[PDB]
C-alpha cells in the first residue's frame, strides 16, 4: 500500500489485462474434440461493453472519467467503433477441449496520497479485449475449482503504475 | 442427493457448461467433410438474440426475472438473451477418410435454490446460451444398417467438463445494515427494532487484521458470518467501509438452529468486507452484536462456531445436534463442567460424534491470565464411537474442537458422555 | 417397408444429411486451378431456407410441424438466427477443380402403421446445412452424369429411424 | 447440331457451369500477389441481388418469367436473382515467384427448347449466376511487349467441366388427368372429351411391379410414357397415388408420328409415378387407354414401342420411318405375315434398317398357350443393309426387336423385305 | 505512340493492374513484427470506389462510359455489389514489417487515329482491386523514396491493347 | 531543423506512417495468447467513421478544411474521416511460451507548411487514420515488479519506417494562366495586368523536347519553374494542352530573391506539363515571358538559374547571395567582365562560394557562331575558399556553374574576386 510520490491527487493507469471476480463464464464456453479447431470471439460494441466505476466520496464517476480520458485513452470515443478479437485452439486427437471466454479490462485508479500511503482510491475498469482459458477433459475427470472461478480481481499481464498528477 | 454443508438461504450453483436437450433438439447441423477438404460451421451473431431456457418449482416466487436477478447477484451476468460473442468450428478431413462434423448449441446450467434446514424448498434452473459443442468422427457408412430406436426421455444431457460452483447470495427480502466505520478491537452494535419483523445482515469490516469473537448478548441467537466475494482491491477510504453492493457471499461459519447458544471465533482480514446475518428475534428488549479482538492461541479455533453446552449435571448421554461443517472445517463445543473448583476431576468424560467422522482436540480454556489461553489436553484421531475416558477438573472450562473428515449427514451430533 | 413396432401413428427422425432430387446445382459451382484454395459457403436465413412438406390425407402440414417441433428441434425458432457453413479445397497443381454446393436436410416422417408395414407416410425436409461435391477436370474430359444429378432423394450420412408415438 | 433422341415437347438442358461473357465482361479483378504473400478475393454477399442473363428466340412465348417457371419445373430452382451463397479464393505466392490471381463471375447455362419433329422450334438460354472462377498463374512481366489484339466476338465461353443434363418438363398448356387408384393388372381408362381440343397427360401408378402392355383402342394414336423424376420415397397412402406436382419427367419410350399404330411394352415399378401423354384426337367417338399386365418373356421387349406393320401383301420394299431410340435402347415391329396358316413358309423375309445401325432379334409370337410367349428365331449382329433371308410361316405373328447401336439420324427406317 | 490500325475512333482496354500517381499511401499502412501475420483488405463499394475520367474535346465522359460499358465490363452495374479483397504477410522474426495498400484500376482509352499515330486520347480508370507493397524496416533504416511514391501512372501487370472500332 | 532547398510557397510533406499518441492513447488492447493458441485482433469496419487528428499554428488561414484541400491537391486524398479498409493481426503462440499481442491505431502524419524566405511562416499537421500497428513479444510475468513511472509528455511517437516525401502544391490564391497551344521553339507571352495584384502561374507545354532559355524582358523578375506531377500518359490532343487540374508540382529551378536578374536553362519534355510562377510586378508597363529553344552545349547548364552578375568594375570582393540548390543540383552565374574586347586578360579573377560547398565549372560563352557555344576553361573540385586565379579576356562573357555538394545554409553565397 506504500507509494513513493508527493502529496496530492493522481490519476493512474494500472495496465491492460485485468479480469473481474465472479464473471469468468458469463460469456459461455466452447467444447470440441478429435483434431477440431475451435474458435471463439466477440465484436465488442457499446451495448455489451460496459465500464465499471467504483467511485469514492471525493472522486465521483464524472471526475474519474474526465481525468482518465484527458491523460489516457478516450474510451467513450473508442466505444463507438466496433472491434473484433478472437482466439482459436485445435482440440487434441481422441480427447475433448473446453474453452471459455471473458472480457479483459484496463484498470484505472484515482488516488489521494499523504507521502507514505494511499489515503483514498476510486477504481475504473474499461473494457479492453478478452481472454480464453482452456482445459482438456473427459466426462469422468474432476477439475480444479479455481479454473472456473476468480474470486478476486487480478491482472493476467504484469501490473503497471503509470501516474499523472491532477491539478499538479 | 449430496449433503450441502451450508446454512439456510439462497444459493446460485453453476452446474457446468455443455448442457443440451435430448433428441437433437439443439443440433445446428452436420457437415460431411470429404477427404482433403475443410468444413466449417459458424455462429456469426448476425442477430444478437439468444434463447435461454428456464424451469421452476414455484413460478410465483422464483420467476424468470427473479432468478435472473439472483444470477446477477452471484456471477454478475449482465445480458441474458442477447450475445455479441461468436463461435466457429473448422476441421480438415485427412487424405484417406471422410469426416462427420456435428455441431450443437449448448447452455450453462445455473441452479437457484432456497435451502432450508437441509432441504431444497424452492428450485429454479436457468440455462444460459453458451458457445457450442462440436463432435467430429469418421464419416459413417451411408450403407450402415438403420436401427429402429425409440426417442429417449425429454430433458438435458451434460457434455462439458464437471463443474459445481456454489455461490451464496444475499436474500434481497432481508435488509442490510452497514457499520460504515471499520470496527476497532472492541465493538458493540445495537440491533435495531426491524429485527423483530425479519432477519437482517450487518455489513462491516475490521480496522485491524486478527482473530475475533463474535456473539450476541447472552449468546443467543446464533450468528452466521459470510465474506463478500471480490470486495478486495477496488475502492477505498481511510475510516469508511466502501460498499460496492456486492451481494455474492461466501459462507465462513455459523448456523441456524435456534437453541444453539454460541459465539463465533473467526479470522477476519482488514482488506475484506464481511456480512453477519442476525436472525429474526421477536423479543421487545434490544439485542446487541458484540465484537471482541482475541490475541493468543484461541486462534486454534479460527473459523468455528463455539457451541456452549448446557444441563450437564446429569450423567451419561448428552447429545447436541448441529449443522455439520464441511470436510476439513471446524465445529467447537465449550464445556464448564459441573461442581466447585479445587482440583478433583469431575465424573470422567468421554467425547464422541454420531453421524459424521472427525479428528477432535480437547483444550482447557484458561480464564484470567492476561487474555485467554488454550492448553492442549489430548487429541483424538477418530471421534465416531470414541471411548477414551478423560478426567476434567470440576468448575474448569474446556473446549472441544471437531475437524470434520467424512460428511455423511447434514447434521453432526456431539455426545459429551459423563461417565461415573 | 416392414417396421417392427406397435399399431398407431408415429413421428420419426430419419436423420440429417438428406439431399433432394434434381436440385444438385441450384446454388451454383466454383472453378479453381493451380494450387488455389477455393471456398464456398452460405449464411442460411429464413428467406433462402425453405422447408419442404409432402403431406397426406390424415397428416397435414400443421400436423407434421407441431409433432416434429414438439419431439425434435424447433426449426421455426431456429430459422430466425443466421448460421454459416463453408467448405474449402485446394486445387491441384496444373489441374482444374470444380466444386458445387447443395443444401442438406433433416428428413422427418409421420407414419401410420398396422403391425406389419407403414400404411401412410407424410414427409418433411427441414433445411440443415450443406454439402459440396468436387471433381478435377480439363476441357476435353467427359464426366459421369450422376456426378451432376441426383434423381432420387438420398442421405449422404447413415439413415436413422428415431421414433415417438403420437398420442401414445 | 447433335441428334436429340426424344419425342416432341419441352426440355430444359443444363449445359454446364463456368460460363462467362467474352472480353473480360465478367472480370471481378486481378490481384498481383508478391512472393511470400497471400491474396484473396471475396464475394461476401453483403447484397443478395444477383444479375442473371437471358436470351430468347421468341420473347412472347418464351419470356423470362416463362423460362424461369420451366427451370423450376425441371430443377426446382427457387431463387433466380437473389443469393446468400458466398465464394472466396485464397492463394499464397511461393518464396521465389510472384503470382497473378484473376477472378470472374460465372453462370450456369440452362437451355429451354420447344422440340418438334426433330427441330428446335423455340429456344431460350437462361444464365444463372454461379460461384465464380479463379485463374492463377505466374505473374506476367510488366515489361512484356504489348500485342495489339482485336476485341473478340460478343458472347459466352465455357470454362467449367463438360455437362449436358437434359430434363423433360410437362407442357403446362396440356392438362393432367390423374388415376388416383393404383392400377390393377388389367385397367381401361376412358379418355375424356377434352382430348379433342389438345393433348393431355395421364398420371398413374401400378399396384404391382411388372411388365405392362399399354395401348389405345385399335392401337391409334401412338402413346408416349415418361417417369416422374424423384417421386420415389416421399409421401404415400395405401390405395391412393401421391401427387407432389412433380413436373420433371424422364422419357421412357413412345413417339409422335400419327400413323404409327402401336402399343408399348414397358417395365413399370410400384414405387414410381408415370405419365402417359395422349395426343389430341379430333374424333367424336370416345377413345380408351388400355393397360394389361404381361407375364412371360415378352419382357424381352421391356421399354419399347411395338410398331404394327401394315399392307405387306405386296412383295419387296416395305419401309417404316419412326423416331429412333437412343443408342442401347429398343424399337420393335410386329408382323402378321400374309396368307393362311398351315406350315408353308411365306415369301421369304429379309430385315434391315436404313439410317441407324442396330443389333436385331427375330421372335415368333405365340398367341394362345396361357399368356403370350416369344420364341427366338434368329439374331442379327448388324442391321444396316443386312440381307440374311429367313422363312416365316404364313399367318404366324413375328416381332422384330432393334437395339440401336449408332445414332446418325433422328429417324430410324425399318425395311421388311418380302423376297420371292 | 505509333499504332498499326486503320483510320477512325477506337475504344481500347489497356488492362487491369494500373496504379495512379501520388496516391500510394492514401489508404494507409500497417506495421507488424516478430512472426505476426498482418492482414489488410477492403470491401469496395460505390462510395469509396470512384472512377477517374480524363476526357477530351471530342470524347466526353458519357461517350467514354457508354462505349466502354458496351464492349467491356459494365462497371456501373458491378459497383452496386460489394466485393472484398485482402492481402496477408507474416512479419519476420526479430524484424518489423511495413505494408501499405492502394487501389488498382482497369485503364481504358478512347483514341482517334490517322494511320500513323494516336491523334486524340481520352482516359478512364475504373476501380478494380488493390495492391500491397511491403518492406522490412527498423527505426534507423533510411529507405528509397520511390517505395512510397509513384510519380507517373503505371501498370503492375503487363499492359494490354485490346481494341474495338466505334461505329466501325 | 533541416535546410529545405525549395522556393517560397506551399508544401505538403508526408512525414511517414505509424504515428501514434503517447500514454497508450491509441491502444486498441492487448491479448494474452497462451501456448498452442492463436489470437487475433480485427478492425472490420462495421462503422466507416474514422477520427483524424489535426493541429495548426494559425487556425484562421490553415483551417482543417483548408489543409484537407491541400492534402487533396498533393496526394489526391479523397476521404478524410471515412474508411472501408480493414486490418487484422493474427499470431499463434509457440508450444513452450505464452505471447503478448498489443495492437494500436496509427496515423500518417501530413505536414502543410507555408514556406517563406527559408522560414516556416504557417504550419499545420494532419494525422490521417492508418491501418494499425501490432507489437508481439513474450508474455510478461504477472509476478513482474510494478515500477512506478510518470506519464510521459503529451504528443506523438513514430513507429513506422522513416519517410519524408515533400510535394509542392499550387497556391490557390494565385491565378493560373494557360498557354493552350504547345509552344514552338521561340515564344513570347504577354503577362496580363493581374500580375500587378498578385503572383500567377502560367501552365504550358513544349511542342518539341529540348533545352530552353526562359526569361522575362530585361531578365527581371526572376522566375520559378515546376513540373506537374503525374501529367504524363493520360488525356491528349494534337495542338492543345490537356489540363487535368493537377495541382501537385515538382520544383525544377528558380528563386524568389527580387534583385536576382537571371534566366533559366531547363531541359523540358514534350509529354509533360510545366508551371512557371511569375511574381507580382507592380509596374504599369507590360512584362513578357520569353521562351527560346537552345541547341548546342548550353545544355551543360540544364536545370539551372543563370544569375547575371552586375557592377564588377570595382576590384576585390563581389558577393551574391542566392537560394542554394539542393545537393547535386546546379546554380549558374553569367559574367561579362569589364573592359573593351581585344585579347588582354582582365584583372585576374578568383571564384569561391561562402556557405555551401560545390564542384564548379568555368565556361566562356561564345556569342555568335550559329547559336551559342560553351568552351570549358577550367573545373574546380572544391569552391569553399578556393583561390586558384584565372585570367579572363576583357569584354568576353563567361558562365560559372556550381554543382552543390554540401547544404549547410538556405543561401549559397558566390564571390567573383577581381584580383589585380
Ligand atoms: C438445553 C440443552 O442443552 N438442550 C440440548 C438437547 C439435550 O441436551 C439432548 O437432547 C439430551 O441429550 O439436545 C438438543 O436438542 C439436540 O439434540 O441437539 C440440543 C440442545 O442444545
Ligand atoms: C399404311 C402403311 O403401313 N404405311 C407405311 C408406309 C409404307 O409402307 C411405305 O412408305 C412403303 O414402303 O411408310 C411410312 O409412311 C413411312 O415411310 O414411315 C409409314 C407407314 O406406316
Ligand atoms: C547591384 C548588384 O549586383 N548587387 C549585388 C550585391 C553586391 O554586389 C554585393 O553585396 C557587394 O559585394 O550583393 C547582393 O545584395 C547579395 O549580397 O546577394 C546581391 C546583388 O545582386
Amino acid at each position: 500500500n506504500n507509494v513513493n510520490l508527493a502529496d496530492g491527487n493522481y490519476v493512474v493507469n494500472r495496465g491492460d489485462g485485468w479480469i473481474l471476480s465472479r464473471q469468468n463464464q458469463n460469456l459461455g464456453g466452447n467444447i470440441s474434440n478429435n483434431g477440431c479447431t475451435a474458435i471463439v470471439g466477440d465484436l465488442r460494441i457499446r451495448e455489451t461493453a460496459t465500464p465499471y466505476y467504483y467511485p469514492t466520496a471525493s472522486f465521483n464517476e464524472e471526475y474519474i472519467k474526465n481525468n482518465v480520458q484527458n491523460v489516457f485513452a478516450n474510451f467513450t470515443e473508442a466505444s463507438e467503433i466496433p472491434i473484433g478479437f478472437e482466439f482459436s485452439k485445435t482440440a487434441p486427437s481422441n480427447k475433448s477441449l473446453y474453452m471459455y471466454l471473458q472480457y479483459t479490462y484496463i484498470r484505472y485508479e484515482i488516488i489521494k496520497v499523504l507521502q507514505n500511503t494511499v489515503t483514498e482510491r476510486a477504481v475504473l475498469y474499461v473494457p479492453s479485449l478478452g481472454y480464453v482459458k482452456s482445459i482438456e477433459f473427459n466426462s469422468e475427470e474432476q477439475i480444479d475449482k479455481n479454473f472456473y472461478f476468480t474470486s478476486q480481481d487480478k491482472c493476467i499481464l504484469n501490473e503497471k503504475f503509470i501516474y499523472k498528477k491532477i491539478d499538479d | 442427493q449430496t449433503i450441502l454443508p451450508y446454512p439456510n438461504g439462497l444459493y446460485v450453483i453453476n452446474k457446468g457448461d455443455g448442457y443440451m436437450r435430448t433428441n437433437d433438439k439443439d443440433l445446428i447441423g452436420t457437415l460431411l467433410i470429404e477427404s482433403s477438404t475443410s468444413g466449417s460451421i459458424i455462429q456469426p451473431r448476425l442477430r444478437n438474440t439468444t434463447r435461454p431456457l428456464f424451469n421452476t418449482s414455484n413460478p410465483t416466487i422464483f420467476s424468470q426475472e427473479y432468478t435472473e436477478a439472483r444470477l446477477n447477484d452471484a456471477f454478475n451476468i449482465q445480458l441474458f438473451n442477447t450475445s455479441t460473442t461468436l463461435f466457429k468450428f473448422v476441421e480438415e478431413a485427412p487424405t484417406n477418410k471422410n469426416i462427420s462434423m456435428k455441431v450443437y448449441n449448448t447452455y450453462e446450467k445455473y441452479e437457484l435454490i432456497n435451502y432450508q434446514n437441509g432441504n431444497i424448498d424452492d428450485k429454479a434452473e436457468y440455462y444460459l446460451p453458451s458457445l457450442g459443442k462440436c463432435e467430429v468422427s469418421d464419416a459413417p457408412s451411408p450403407q450402415a444398417p438403420v436401427v429402429e430406436t425409440p426417442v429417449d426421455q425429454d430433458g438435458f444431457i451434460q457434455t462439458g467438463p464437471n463443474e459445481n460452483i456454489i455461490v451464496g447470495v444475499i436474500n434481497p427480502s432481508e435488509n442490510i445494515e452497514e457499520i460504515s466505520t471499520p470496527i476497532p478491537d472492541d465493538y458493540t452494535y445495537n440491533i435495531p427494532t426491524s429485527i423483530q419483523n425479519n432477519a437482517c445482515y450487518v455489513l462491516f469490516k475490521v480496522n485491524t487484521t486478527g482473530v475475533y469473537k463474535i456473539t450476541t448478548k447472552n449468546n443467543l441467537p446464533p450468528l452466521i458470518i459470510y465474506e463478500a466475494i471480490g470486495s478486495s482491491n477496488r475502492n477505498m477510504n481511510s475510516n469508511n467501509l466502501s460498499n460496492d453492493n456486492i451481494k455474492a457471499i461466501k459462507y465462513i461459519t455459523g448456523l441456524n438452529r435456534s437453541d444453539a447458544k454460541s459465539y463465533l471465533i473467526v479470522s477476519l482480514f482488514k482488506d475484506k468486507n464481511y456480512y453477519i446475518r442476525i436472525p429474526q428475534i421477536s423479543s421487545s428488549t434490544t439485542s446487541q452484536l458484540i465484537f471482541k479482538r482475541e490475541l493468543g492461541n484461541i486462534s486454534d479455533l479460527a473459523d468455528s462456531t463455539v457451541n456452549i453446552l448446557d444441563n450437564l449435571n446429569t450423567s451419561g448421554t448428552h447429545y447436541y445436534t448441529r449443522q455439520s461443517p464441511d470436510v476439513g472445517n471446524y465445529i467447537s463445543y465449550q464445556l464448564t463442567i459441573p461442581g466447585d473448583f479445587n482440583n478433583i476431576a469431575s465424573s470422567i468424560f468421554s467425547f464422541r460424534t454420531r453421524n459424521n467422522q472427525g479428528i477432535g482436540t480437547l483444550y482447557r480454556l484458561t480464564e484470567s491470565i492476561n487474555g485467554y489461553n488454550l492448553i492442549t489436553i489430548n487429541n483424538y484421531s477418530d471421534l465416531l464411537n470414541n471411548v477414551e475416558p478423560i478426567s476434567l477438573l470440576n468448575g474448569a472450562t474446556y473446549i472441544f474442537r471437531v475437524k470434520v473428515t467424512e460428511l455423511n449427514n447434514y447434521n453432526i451430533i456431539f455426545d459429551a458422555y459423563r461417565n461415573s
